[PDB]
């Protein structure tokens, strides 16, 4: 299936193409021509992979020196793996119609803990007991000894690895993350440490956000080399969130006190290095006097002195300064107390501690634990997270904010007081991004209105257009639900959300759409605390035990093993004609990371508008940050975060292979004007007036009259 | 207020912490409770060390870490010396080096006998406060002024934002 597309011809491997997969490529090749960055929006969940790979091939081929390599992004593995399937396919299909191999190269890159060939470390999941496993067997001190050859266990994979993959670059293929784990196996080689090599020399390379978000791994290997490169995120409508994690940093009493132990160990081994060997760990003086990694991104990151702090006992003591003060500031009983600028200046004069010097502290402290050959970075970790924040507090804080919590949610009195640093806007931490790489696409799927993002994202957009699916069956029938049995209004406020009455429709909802829906179906709730109110209440009724009757129930719960466990057996049940009802969380991360196919989450339930609480303080700062700056105003950002998080949500059953289903939202809120705009349009165009605020059971009805029509072949 | 306790009264520091540290020429985890049996008989003797003072030598400081109550007092008394701005200096390594031999006084009066950093800080007071100290001195305090001026203008916009956007809603 070869494409006469306007800007060239396009292979494809599949036999047909929806018009919107024509718009999506028209546009796609428009914003490549323009060699901006830009934004769209696609509705399928698989297919947008392929069309967008195929077009990106093709614009390779075409303008090689355009584009150097692809950088798509994925949100997890188990995804990506999906991603690195289907860009096999296509490259099988064009190496046929050629007839010969070319000279393409396409890999995945992932953690040492998720893919490894080390016995030793393979029993141990633990990604940081990783990190620093590895880290301790290829360490310049244990390669010097390895050298020396003495008795001692060396990890051969690395050192073959320098030996032969430094001499010979992979040719070319297209290697999974399990058969890249094969191919190191069988090499004597890293698949961690080739794939990273062949960054240096790859057309095309996948990996999730957070290894080219966050300064500390991203740079390493985004580094300049891909001064003009197409980097794609996919699924990236929660990329706010995740930049912001990736700067924010947390501070608890436990991880205080974790540091301080490891400060007695690090004295303590200090004091054992100055009597054992002393001249040659001092030739780091020497070095440091010329002039875990820094949070500082590229033009941020400064290199110029270490400062004030020159030697091991110097470090330490500024160590020690630093953290008593975070102690005693924790310690503080108060208020919720917020000081970006205020923290840094009263820190320099309260303990004498100047802002650049303590800049400086992370790289120091890399520095001058690699010196002390310890056992492994594990056990020191908090205290490089602490590290960490004390040089991102004394780098900036025009964006970000000290936020300090001596009393936790959900705990009328805690002895674990926590001090946050979230970051107000994602600009700050995306921006190298968007200005090392020529044009970055953010293709998402159940996106919310593209507007915002310019706006919280600080990018000029070239293309802003909306693709709706287009189908000859009318795959999705979503409809709201606002009016029940009793005509009564079921909005999930914070002050309805005691309402039995309410509680009692949504109870009557559930049963009569389990009743009707074919087997498999999952209910998203607002919070934790109201799923489990709202199951009381029902356990209290007879409306559970009906449903429990008609369908079998599983519930999730924080517990990511009972999440697990939970969600397997609903797996089966679907299978089954038992079915099952899974009540989950919109936040939870078992939301984000399930996917919903045919014959799984058939009819996605949403009880009441996914809306956070209005008590975390962290938000509060986000929130009236983006009122201050870009303008933003608080109940269009809240309402917002909403509905794309509700979209996100809901917007699974509709994966792929044109499987029907049903999106119904148990909520008045969302026939309003203002939450339909926001919806993605794709859902919004399907949905009609007619069925805009159907009754309990005219949407029971319609339901069962769309699974009907549904069931019928082609 | 972490401390297991006095080194001799360890009562109040677990019925309550209020009591705060007390510096001393000796460099002491000192408690009020205590301070008063100290002024009862001595009038300013360490119990254990009967380091003599002079009035009592007693200053309050807040942090459970006795080695960091020394260690930020002996740095306070320092600033006041080698306080002179890094752009004083053109050469590159003359920024901080100076720094690190200020902290090395430091970690030396901290433990080691402090009677060659007293020669030494003479030596530097008679040659720099000729010209450089009182300079720095006076431009330390146009900082600190002017610091003290921009947080006030911050909050006097940002109440300015509050009544404004109030007056908005109101009007
Ligand atoms: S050097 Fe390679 S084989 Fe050895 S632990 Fe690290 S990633 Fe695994
Ligand atoms: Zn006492
Ligand atoms: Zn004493």
């Amino acid at each position: 299936m070869k494409l006469n597309v306007d800007g060239l011809l396009v292979y494809f491997p599949y036999d047909y193409i929806y018009p919107e997969q024509f718009s999506y490529m028209r546009e796609l090749k428009r914003t490549l021509d323009a060699k901006g960055h830009g934004v769209l929006e696609m509705p399928s969940g698989t297919g947008k992979t392929v069309s967008l790979l195929a077009l990106i091939m093709a614009y390779q081929r075409a303008y090689p020196l355009e584009v150097t390599k692809l950088i798509y992004c994925s949100r997890t593995v188990p995804e990506i793996e999906k991603v690195i399937e289907e860009l096999r396919k296509l490259l099988n299909f064009y190496e046929k119609q050629e007839g010969e191999k070319l000279p393409f190269l396409g890999l995945a890159l992932s953690s040492r803990k998720n893919l490894c060939i080390h016995p030793e470390v393979t029993p141990l999941r633990f990604g940081k007991d990783v990190d620093g496993k590895c880290h301790s067997l290829t360490a310049s001190y244990v390669r010097a000894q390895y050298q020396h050859d003495t008795s001692l266990p060396h990890c051969r994979f690395y050192e073959e690895f320098d030996a032969h993959g430094r001499e010979v670059p992979l040719p070319a293929g297209i290697y999974n993350l399990d058969d890249l784990k094969a191919l190191g196996r069988r090499q004597g080689w890293c698949p961690y440490f080739l794939a990273r090599y062949s960054i240096l020399h790859a057309n095309v390379v996948v990996y999730s956000y957070h290894y080219l978000l966050d300064p500390k791994i991203a740079d390493l290997v985004s580094k300049e080399l891909a001064r003009k490169a197409v980097v794609v995120f996919d699924e990236a409508h929660n990329i706010d969130n995740v930049c912001i994690d990736s700067m924010s940093v947390n501070l608890t009493r436990r991880t205080l006190d974790r540091c301080q132990g490891n400060l007695e160990t690090l004295q303590k081994t200090v004091l054992r290095i100055k009597e054992t060997d002393e001249q040659r760990l001092r030739d780091e003086y020497r070095r440091l006097v010329e002039g875990a990694n820094p949070v500082l991104p590229d033009e941020v990151l400064q290199e110029a002195v270490p400062g004030s702090i020159r030697t091991a006992e110097h470090f330490l003591g500024f160590l020690r300064r630093l953290l008593e003060y975070v102690k005693w500031r924790l310690r503080v009983q108060h208020v919720v107390q917020e000081s970006p600028p205020a923290f840094l200046s009263g820190l320099a004069q309260r303990v004498c501690i100047q802002r650049k010097p303590l800049r400086f502290c992370a790289e120091r402290l890399r520095s001058l634990l690699h010196t002390l050959e310890i056992t492994d970075l594990a056990d020191f970790s908090p205290l490089t997270l602490l590290a960490n924040f004390a040089t991102l507090v004394s780098t900036y804080a025009k964006g970000f904010t000290i936020i300090i919590e001596p009393f936790d949610d959900r705990t009328p009195t805690i002895a674990n007081p926590i001090l946050h640093f979230s970051c107000m806007d994602a600009s700050l931490a995306i921006k190298p991004v968007f200005e090392r790489f020529q044009s970055v696409i953010i293709t998402s799927g159940t996106l919310s209105p593209l507007d915002i993002y310019p706006k919280i994202l600080d990018f000029h957009p070239v293309t802003m257009a909306t693709f709706t699916m287009t189908l000859a069956r009318v795959c999705l029938c979503p409809m709201i639900i606002g009016r029940g049995n009793d005509q009564v209004a079921i909005s999930s406020k914070f002050e309805t959300r005691e309402d039995i009455a309410v509680i009692r429709n949504y109870g009557n909802l559930l049963l009569e759409m389990s009743a009707v829906v074919p087997d498999g179906i999952v209910a998203f709730f607002t919070s934790y605390q109201y799923m489990e109110s709202t199951v009381a209440s029902w356990y209290e009724q007879g409306i559970l035990e009906n449903i429990q009757r008609n369908k079998l129930l599983f519930i999730e719960t924080q517990d990511g093993a009972e999440t697990s466990v939970a969600l397997e057996k609903y797996q089966e049940a679907c299978e089954n004609g038992r079915g099952a009802i899974l009540l989950s969380v919109a936040r939870g991360k078992v939301s984000e990371g399930i996917d919903f196919v045919h014959h799984y989450g058939r009819a996605v339930i949403m009880f009441g508008v996914p809306y956070v609480y209005t008590q975390s303080r962290i938000l509060k700062a986000r929130l009236e940050y983006l009122r201050d700056q870009f303008q933003i105003r608080e109940n269009d950002f809240l309402t917002f975060d909403a509905m794309r998080h509700a979209a996100q949500c809901v917007g699974r059953a509709i994966r792929g292979k044109t499987d029907y289903g049903l999106m119904v939202f148990a909520d008045k809120r969302f026939a309003r004007g203002d939450k339909r705009g926001k919806l993605p349009r794709w859902i919004q165009e399907h949905l009609t007036d007619a069925n805009l605020n159907l009754t309990v059971d005219e949407g029971v009805q319609v339901a069962k009259y769309f699974l009907r029509q549904m069931a019928q072949p082609f | 207020m972490d401390d297991q306790g006095c080194p001799r009264c360890k009562t109040t520091k677990y019925r309550n912490p209020s009591l705060k540290l007390m510096v001393n020429v000796c460099g002491h985890t000192l408690c009020e409770s205590c301070v008063d049996l100290l002024f009862v008989r001595g009038a300013g003797n360490c119990p254990e060390c009967g380091t003599p003072l002079r009035k009592s030598n007693f200053r309050v400081q807040l942090f459970e870490d006795p080695t960091v109550d020394k260690e930020v007092e002996i740095r306070k008394k320092v600033l006041k010396i080698y306080n002179k701005r890094e752009e004083d200096f053109p050469s590159l390594r003359e920024y901080n080096d100076f720094l690190e031999e200020v902290e090395e006084i430091v970690f030396n009066l901290t433990n080691n006998v402090d009677l060659d950093n007293t020669k030494k800080k003479m030596e530097i007071y008679q040659k720099e406060n000729k010209d450089v100290i009182q300079k720095n001195k006076l431009k330390l305090t146009r900082e600190q002024e002017e610091l003290e001026e921009a947080l006030e203008v911050e909050r006097q916009e940002n109440e300015q934002r509050r009544l404004f956007i109030q007056k908005e809603e109101q009007l």
